[PDB]
């Protein structure tokens, strides 16, 4: 799915 | 006296320094990393050697709380230390973003950095003093860690407080959160 970095 | 200077070029280095620019500092000390100071004012002295106005950004160590599990390895705070030092300790020049710009890196270099608190170092006190919280670790957001969003709640998950390590968390085409598929 969308991530965060 | 003094005139106020309104750029240093360090060291011919291709480098132009101009107040509001952040840089790095050698410590007198071998081991440390450098300091990361804001500059506010540059000026020279009677006998034209430079100076520079700073402000310090403050690592979480130094700071009151130290290291915490949501300080990133950038994390900095904004102080309100000020100091006077000569231009010679600057070595290069640094970026420091704010949150969101941070989040919005390409990737990340030595150069950069991020603040998203100003701390006072007397008191000890943070500003702002609220912080937004995700997963139902309910703890705040680290940059450095990895995390997945449901497409329902559309809330923040890490991988492991959702029971996957972070390299199937990697392979999900789409993901939808437990409690979404339920009750
Ligand atoms: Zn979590
Ligand atoms: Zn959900």
């Amino acid at each position: 799915a969308r991530t965060k970095q | 006296g003094r005139k106020e200077l309104d750029s240093y070029t360090i060291k011919g280095t291709n480098k132009v320094v101009r107040a509001g620019d952040c840089v790095l500092m050698r410590p007198s000390d071998a081991g440390k990393p450098p300091y990361v100071a804001r500059v506010e004012k540059i000026e020279a002295d009677a006998r034209n050697n430079v100076k520079v106005h700073c402000r310090w950004y403050y690592r979480p160590e130094e700071s009151l709380g130290g290291r915490r599990q949501f300080h990133g390895a950038k994390e900095l705070f904004l102080s309100d230390h000020f100091d006077v030092q000569s231009a010679h300790t600057i070595e290069g020049k640094c970026i420091v973003h704010t949150f969101k710009n941070y989040t919005r890196l390409e990737n990340v270099g030595a150069e950069d950095y991020y603040c998203r608190f100003e701390y006072k170092a007397a008191t000890g006190a943070f500003t702002p003093d609220r912080v937004a919280v995700y997963c139902k670790c309910e703890m705040p957001y680290n940059p450095d860690d990895l995390m997945v969003q449901c497409e329902g709640c559309k809330d923040w998950y890490h991988p492991a407080c959702v029971g996957m390590t972070i390299e199937e968390a990697k392979k999900l085409d789409h993901f939808v959160c437990a409690e979404c598929s339920s009750d």
